């Protein structure tokens, strides 16, 4: 038979999470 | 509302402009279910013409018992001083 | 033959609701006729009420009064507050719609209905 | 993918993200228009033998509604069913 | 512990729930002695209130309470209880182990027809 | 006196009763899509009452197919096959994504933010390109059917979902980045629309108008339904019953989606996809043209339809708008007797007047906004 | 098995408070933004050039209604209704008779375009594959009446699209 | 009868029966009939005159907790004189559970609102007036909800033609869309679908 399946290791990871990279100076520093 | 025949005079002078009503079977004392021969709706709008004329609000229970001219000045007269 | 009333335990507290309703209607018209911009006269808005209310005049259970008197309330309450537009309010006048025959033989020339 | 890595390096810059790791436009990763014919496989009840259709008849074994009161001790007071279990906390993500 | 918010919305913090709870179970089963004894609300409701009042005056510690009177915060088995309470002092009302008002007719619930 | 302004003709009617900036009515006038469905449903076979479902919600298609398909296979007492199921929950956790972006990007875009708007609808164009490949169509696709799907999934459409799915959460970043730490769109959700938790319950307020008021209630969770119970996700909980709290409720049911979504790519399992009684499903096309009880019920169930054994169901499902249920009554016939639609937005905005009470205008679009109303399921 | 969204508490140190003080007053998460939007700003849009550039599709695509024909020039419609049956907007119209040959074919084959939903239950009911629902989506009208289809019109259709709709078929009919 | 047919959950049918039971005897003033349906799904059919203390219960009491008012329905059928069957369908999150109250009432009894006890019945039995004319006493706001402003008739009511008796178009002449009598250029074609061979024997009523 020949279907619509995933792989034989299956699909990799997928990201999912909030990723808000956390950029820019310290408060200090922007004074 | 100060004398009762100008309260019947003008009870009958809003009759008279109500065109259903024959003004010369209209009298004092003429019925208005029997014998000027109205259906009930025209009492109704009679009773909420002579509240456009006079001023005051007449309720349900006391407007049923207003089958004449008769009864209309004498309610009239009765929530009133005269 | 006990049924509940839904208002009125006679006929006669249902003429009274139909009498105030019909006391509404009758102040509530040259309004309508006003703010709806009609064009027609107040004297024919309240003779189509009058003829509303003359429709429904053979009914004798107090029951069926009592709701033409809430359905003629909702009405009433869909006209005051602008709900209803024009068109609704002139729907009570069918004036686009041709008259219909009436006699037997009319009837007889344009199709089949009885 | 085009673009030149001064325009792809001012815009991961100002993203702040790593933009042509996951492109939002997609390209030749995609699968193709045009696929090789399937072979479905079939279900349970292709068989030719053990098989008759009163031994897996759905529709043939709903009833009637069964009726539990009708008006034609120190029993324990019951509820519809149990509890229901309180929740767990995330161990994957709880904001915590 | 003092617990800083019960998560739902509304629900504020209790700060005695034993007592809370106490007084109010107290209170639905002195409501509830105005009921016969042979309705079945009344002997279902001093069984569960019973079992609740047991419970409460056995744990001293507030989340084993939680856990074992089993109905999630104990904000809301206080709420819970209220709705008992408001409850049984409509059903003093309404009368209900009286017998059926009225028969249906007899066709009203016979499903096809 | 106090202002009343009507806000005429989704499409709503709004007749407000303002007292200068604050509100103190909100009386939502409907029927303005109003279709009278549910009337037609009672004049079409079970199959052709399924593509109305498409039109009620009509940004969540397949999950709405799955509530009647849930329902009907519920009165027939028959099961789908484990393939079909877990393709129901692959396109409804889809759908879901679906559902979300427009309930996001136009609640943002009636506020005012409009680029993540046409940032996501590129991502859910993409979503209907999965809908067309595997129905035809875009939207309705008429696809989740009672006893399982229409057809099997076409080569390749798994890798393009993993394709689409391996990038969606970097689009749910940037959206987020766009809207949640923003102090423009706190300002406008915040303290807006707080609904407690016991009114939410009373007012028959369902999914993440429940869950914002902090309520641990989810459907797929608490009855669950075709293969949820096998799929492992979060319920986001909010703290304050606003509509910033739901607004971050619907962004973490977005990654919770992709996170089942990549668990139903995973955990695909071969076979058939519709139920293998060819007296409620249609047989495959190559037996029909060979077969004679095939042709016979292929004639059949497309002319007169399969019999549902009678009785009434009330079956719900978590829907992304909230709960979602249909009461069907089957008289025994092939046709419904009756199928009473439960729409979470009819309550919803039947809420909408509590939740209104003592703010402003503009905070009244943003309410609508976090009710996520469209008019086709409040009308039908 | 749940979590918490917006149930963090701040953190009150001087860092902290200094932090959100410089976000309030220096506008951090704004500059933010604005570098979201600049970033796209040099993306490739997705905007595709129609109608140089179409949309793509599937082979299993419902578009425009056609009359199939056998492999010999005749039609395939037997005339058994059961796409009448299915339709759910009650869109198709059949009559029929047979024809001079004895033939079991129709006289009238009517789709109202406007009453039909394009859900494709017709081409599914359809037991010789003769109403199909095409590839065609780009056939709007000026006037409501072009869309009332006859059948001379579908077999047109069918006439016109056949080299498509019989290549769509032959890639999708195992999964049918 | 493993892979196709549903499987049946005999615990849950076994606690809906025993909720039935405790639901029947608590408030056997109202209570006609008590049945859980295979597919484990308990429906109480009360007397109309107990929709109030039927529902306050099912809200507030500590073993029942049916907090959420899911969907209220009405259902036509006019070979019963009592031809409107009011649904209330109900979820206690505490127990995880649902209940379906049914009642009934005919076109001119009131059915008692049930905004008291649930305020999401509001709008639903609003609809149950818009759509069947079952009038809800001590509604707060009862009026139309889903027809036409001046719609008459009630269109759920399987009496009601499918298409209505009006329908709409815009007259030129009076600069208005009009209301006329409904004429379809193509009648609805009535299929007559029901095979006149038994389908269910299960559900077989007794003859005359
Ligand atoms: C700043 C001012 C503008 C500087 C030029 C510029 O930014 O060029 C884009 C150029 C390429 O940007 P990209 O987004 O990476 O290119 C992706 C394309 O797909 C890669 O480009 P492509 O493969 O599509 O190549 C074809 C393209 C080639 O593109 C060009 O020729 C770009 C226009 C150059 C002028 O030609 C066209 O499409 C025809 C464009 C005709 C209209 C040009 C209008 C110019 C505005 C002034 C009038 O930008 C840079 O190389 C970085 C900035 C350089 C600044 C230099 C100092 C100033
Ligand atoms: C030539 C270029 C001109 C333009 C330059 C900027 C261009 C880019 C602008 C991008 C953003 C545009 C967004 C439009 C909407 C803006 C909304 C907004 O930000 O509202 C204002 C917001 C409002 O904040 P808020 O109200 O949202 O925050 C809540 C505040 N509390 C808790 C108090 C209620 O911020 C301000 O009002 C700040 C005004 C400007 C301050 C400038 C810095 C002064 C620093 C002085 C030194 C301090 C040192 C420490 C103390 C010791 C002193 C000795
Ligand atoms: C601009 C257009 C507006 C149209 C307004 C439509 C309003 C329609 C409201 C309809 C309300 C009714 O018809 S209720 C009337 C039914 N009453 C009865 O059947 C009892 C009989 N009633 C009558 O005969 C009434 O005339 C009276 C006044 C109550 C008694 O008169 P009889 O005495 O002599
Ligand atoms: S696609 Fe559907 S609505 Fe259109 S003709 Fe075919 S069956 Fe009828
Ligand atoms: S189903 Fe096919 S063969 Fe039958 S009438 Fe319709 S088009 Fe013709």
């Amino acid at each position: 038979v020949k279907q619509d399946m995933p792989p034989v290791g299956g699909y990799g990871p997928i990201d999912y999470k909030r990723n808000l990279p956390r950029r820019g100076l310290s408060g200090y520093s922007m004074f | 509302p100060l004398t009762l025949e100008g309260i019947k005079d003008r009870v009958l002078y809003v009759l008279k402009l109500y065109d259903k009503i024959d003004p010369e079977k209209l009298s004092v004392n003429s019925h208005f279910m029997k014998d000027l021969g109205l259906d009930s709706l025209d009492q109704v709008e009679i009773i909420m013409a002579m509240e456009d004329e006079f001023g005051f609000e007449i309720p349900d229970i006391d407007a049923e018992k207003l089958m004449c001219p008769q009864e209309i000045v004498d309610y009239i007269a009765d929530k009133k001083d005269v | 033959t006990s049924v509940k009333p839904i208002f009125s335990r006679d006929m006669n507290e249902a003429k009274r609701r139909v009498r105030e309703l019909y006391r509404a209607w009758y102040r509530e018209v040259p309004n309508t006729v006003h703010l709806f911009q009609l064009d027609i006269s107040v004297k024919q808005g309240r003779d189509k009420v009058r003829e509303m209310f003359k429709k429904n005049a053979h009914v004798t259970d107090p029951r069926v009064v009592d709701l033409l008197v809430i359905k003629g309330k909702m009405e009433l309450e869909e006209t005051i507050n602008v709900w209803k537009q024009r068109t609704h309010v002139m729907r009570f006048f069918h004036e686009t719609e041709a008259p219909r025959p009436k006699d037997f033989l009319s009837k007889f020339y344009v199709g089949h209905d009885p | 993918a085009s673009a030149t890595r001064l325009i792809q390096g001012l815009r991961n810059w100002a993203s702040g993200r790593d933009l042509q790791a996951k492109l939002q436009l997609r390209y030749q990763e995609i699968s193709k228009r045009t696929q090789p014919p399937p072979k479905l496989p079939v279900g349970p009840s292709h068989r030719l033998s053990n098989n008759y259709y009163c031994a897996r008849d759905g529709r043939r074994e709903a009833m009637p509604p069964s009726i539990v009161m009708s008006s034609q001790s120190e029993k324990k007071a019951v509820s519809p069913a149990p509890p229901i279990k309180r929740w767990e906390l995330s161990q994957d993500e709880p904001y915590l | 512990l003092l617990k800083k918010t019960t998560g739902l919305v509304g629900l504020a913090v209790c700060e005695t729930p034993h007592e809370r709870l106490k007084i109010l179970y107290t209170k639905i089963l002195d409501v509830l002695g105005h009921i016969p004894k042979n309705a079945a609300y009344r002997k279902y409701t001093e069984q569960i209130t019973n079992e609740k009042l047991s419970i409460v005056k056995a744990e001293p510690d507030v989340k084993k309470l939680e856990e074992q009177l089993q109905g999630g915060q104990i904000e809301e088995v206080i709420l819970q209880a209220e709705n008992e309470l408001s409850l049984a002092r409509k059903m003093i009302q309404w009368k209900p182990w009286e017998p059926l008002v009225e028969e249906p007719p007899a066709s009203q619930w016979k499903w096809p027809i | 006196s106090n202002l009343t302004l009507n806000f005429g003709p989704g499409v709503l009617r709004l007749v407000m009763e303002l007292s200068g900036e604050m509100v103190r009515k909100c009386d939502p006038h409907i029927g303005l899509l109003h279709r009278g469905t549910e009337k037609l449903i009672e004049y079409k076979t079970y199959l052709q009452a399924l593509p109305y479902f498409d039109r009620l919600d009509y940004v969540s298609m397949m999950c709405n197919e799955q509530a009647y398909s849930l329902a009907v296979e519920k009165l027939l007492n028959i099961q789908p096959p484990p393939r079909a199921q877990w393709i129901r929950v692959l396109f409804g956790e889809i759908t879901r994504l679906l559902n979300h972006i427009m309930a996001v990007t136009t609640h943002a875009l009636d506020i005012g933010a409009m680029t993540p708007f046409f940032w996501m609808f590129e991502e859910r164009e993409k979503m209907f390109e999965f809908y067309e490949r595997v129905s035809g169509a875009r939207m309705h696709a008429a696809y989740v059917r009672p006893g399982g799907v229409h057809q099997d999934l076409p080569l390749g459409l798994m890798d393009d979902i993993y394709e689409f799915s391996k990038n969606f959460s970097l689009r749910i970043d940037e959206l987020e980045e766009m809207l949640t730490n923003n102090r423009i769109w706190r300002n406008r959700t915040v303290d807006i629309g707080v609904v407690t938790a016991e009114d939410a319950l009373n007012y028959g307020f369902s999914g993440v108008m429940l869950r914002g008021s902090g309520i641990q209630w989810d459907l797929r969770k608490t009855q669950p339904y075709d293969v949820y119970d096998q799929v492992e996700f979060d319920v986001p909980i909010g703290s304050r019953g606003d509509c910033y709290d739901r607004y971050l409720c619907r962004v973490e049911e977005m990654r919770q989606s992709i996170r089942i979504i990549s668990q139903c790519l995973n955990k695909m399992p071969p076979g058939e996809i519709k139920v293998d009684d060819a007296k409620v499903s249609p047989p495959k096309r190559a037996e029909m043209k060979t077969s004679m009880e095939s042709l016979i019920h292929h004639f059949k169930l497309y002319t007169e339809g399969y019999q549902v054994p009678p009785g009434a169901t009330y079956t719900a499902i978590e829907a992304p708008k909230g709960e979602f249920g249909v009461y069907l009554v089957s008289d025994g016939s092939s046709r419904p007797y009756r199928c009473k639609i439960k729409a979470p937005g009819f309550a919803h905005l039947a809420g909408l007047d509590k939740m209104s009470k003592g703010h402003m205008l503009a905070d009244v679009v943003a309410i609508i906004g976090t009710q996520d109303i469209v008019f086709g399921e409040v009308d039908r | 098995t749940y979590k918490y969204v917006n149930l963090r508490e701040p953190s009150m140190d001087m860092k902290s408070v200094t932090d959100r003080a410089a976000q309030t007053l220096l506008w951090t998460e704004l500059i933010r933004g604005l570098g979201m939007t600049l970033s796209y700003l040099f993306r490739e849009p997705a905007t595709i050039n129609y109608p140089f550039e179409k949309g793509p599709l599937s082979p299993r695509f419902r578009g425009e209604h056609a009359l199939r024909r056998y492999p010999s020039g005749e039609e395939r419609c037997i005339a058994c209704k059961l796409c009448e049956a299915v339709c759910p907007a009650q869109a198709i119209t059949i009559e029929a008779e047979p024809r001079a040959d004895g033939s079991r074919r129709t006289t009238r084959y009517d789709i109202d375009m406007t009453k039909c939903i394009y859900c494709g239950f017709c081409q599914e009911a359809c037991p010789v594959d003769a109403i199909v629902e095409g590839p065609n989506f780009e056939f709007s009208t000026e006037t409501h009446e072009e869309l009332l289809y006859n059948k001379e019109k579908l077999l047109n259709n069918g006439d016109k699209w056949e080299a498509e709709i019989a290549a769509n078929i032959q890639a999708d009919y195992l999964y049918r | 009868t493993r892979p196709t047919v549903r499987p049946r959950n005999d615990v849950a049918h076994k606690q809906l029966s025993a909720f039935g039971e405790y639901v029947a005897e608590i408030l056997p003033k109202y209570v006609q009939q008590v049945q859980v349906s295979c597919f484990s799904e308990l429906e109480i059919c009360i007397h109309p005159d107990g929709v109030i203390p039927v529902l306050t219960f099912l809200r507030d009491h500590s073993n029942a907790q049916f907090k959420s008012l899911a969907d209220l329905t009405a259902v036509d059928i006019p070979t019963r004189q009592n031809r409107f069957e009011i649904v209330y369908n109900l979820l206690s999150l505490r127990f995880n559970s649902r209940i379906r109250v049914k009642t009934y009432t005919d076109e001119l009894t009131p059915v008692e609102s049930s905004v008291s006890v649930y305020k999401a019945a509001n709008w639903y039995e609003r609809e149950i007036w818009d759509m069947f004319g079952v009038f809800f006493a001590n509604h707060p706001d009862l009026r139309r909800i889903l027809t036409d402003y001046g719609f008459e008739g009630h269109p759920f009511r399987k009496d009601f033609p499918l298409s209505g008796y009006v329908e709409l178009r815009y007259d030129d002449e009076v600069k208005r869309v009009v209301a006329e009598p409904v004429e379809l250029a193509q009648e609805f074609r009535k299929f007559d679908l029901n095979s006149p061979w038994e389908a269910f024997p299960a559900y077989r009523q007794p003859p005359e």
